[PDB]
């Protein structure tokens, strides 16, 4: 239960210090931006356990 | 073993009688195979009437 | 009577740690450990050291 | 299966169905007490009379 | 590469779409923390409901 | 007399467990099952292994 989202939590944070990320490094000279990439986890059960 | 590797020692044998009833129980756990119901059938378990 | 305390092998979540030898499964597979007898043992604890 | 570097293995328990397993095993248990109670009881209600 | 001289490159992120980005991003980490929030408030009602 | 002791075999509830194996049945059916002796059985706890 709590699985589901601490991993969707932890998927929420490293999407805001990604974007954090391309806004810090805003005009620094051959930066290229970053964003991530997430992808759901499945198991022998049917319901989805996650980010 | 050590070296990961079993080996069987014995299989505990079994054995049913022409009757149960007319065993000869002594003076402790055991029974006595007797007159009253002959020689006992051996064998291994999980197979037959065992 | 007790049959048997059966485990349930759904892998859980696959939680990202940042460390670098924590290496986990997420499907059938087991991994292979020894101890200083030889004796092999299998587990899916993934927390690894040095 | 195929193995993710950094992610570890959580364990598959969830807390809520385990909880709600526990109660009814708490009555479960408290229903075999029952019945060795009224076992017990049903013993000494035939020992005392005679 | 097409290579030039003088000139420099900048950085290609764009700050605007950024900013909607985080917007969403902080939305939905809010929304992750209500669902925690939701999970452990059932975990404690089936604590103290007893 | 006892004339018998006769079970319920109304359908019991279906626990959605999420092993591969635990298939079981909700009408009249019966799982046929042999052992090792070759007698044949009958059984309806569709807990299963290899």
């Amino acid at each position: 239960s709590f699985s589901q989202a601490v991993s969707g939590l932890n998927a929420a944070a490293t999407n805001l210090d990604v974007i954090g990320n391309n806004i810090a490094n805003s005009a620094t000279y051959g930066f290229k931006s970053g964003t991530a990439s997430f992808a759901d986890m499945f198991a022998g059960s049917k319901v989805g356990l996650g980010v | 073993y050590s070296n990961e590797q079993e080996q069987v020692l014995g299989q505990i044998v079994l054995a049913n009688f022409a009757n149960n009833e007319g065993l000869a129980s002594q003076g402790d756990n055991v029974w006595a195979a007797t007159q009253a119901s002959g020689v006992a059938l051996l064998g291994t378990a999980g197979s037959g009437n065992f | 009577k007790v049959a048997g305390i059966t485990q349930d092998f759904t892998d859980g979540t696959t939680t990202n740690t940042g460390r670098g030898l924590d290496v986990a499964i997420s499907q059938n597979g087991f991994f292979r450990l020894v101890d200083s007898n030889g004796s092999v043992f299998y587990s899916r604890n993934g927390q690894f050291k040095l | 299966g195929k193995l993710t570097n950094g992610a570890l293995e959580a364990s598959n328990v969830d807390l809520s169905k385990e909880l709600v397993n526990m109660i009814v095993a708490q009555r479960n248990y408290q229903s075999n007490a029952q019945t060795i109670k009224t076992q017990d009881q049903i013993l000494n209600t035939l020992v005392n009379l005679r």
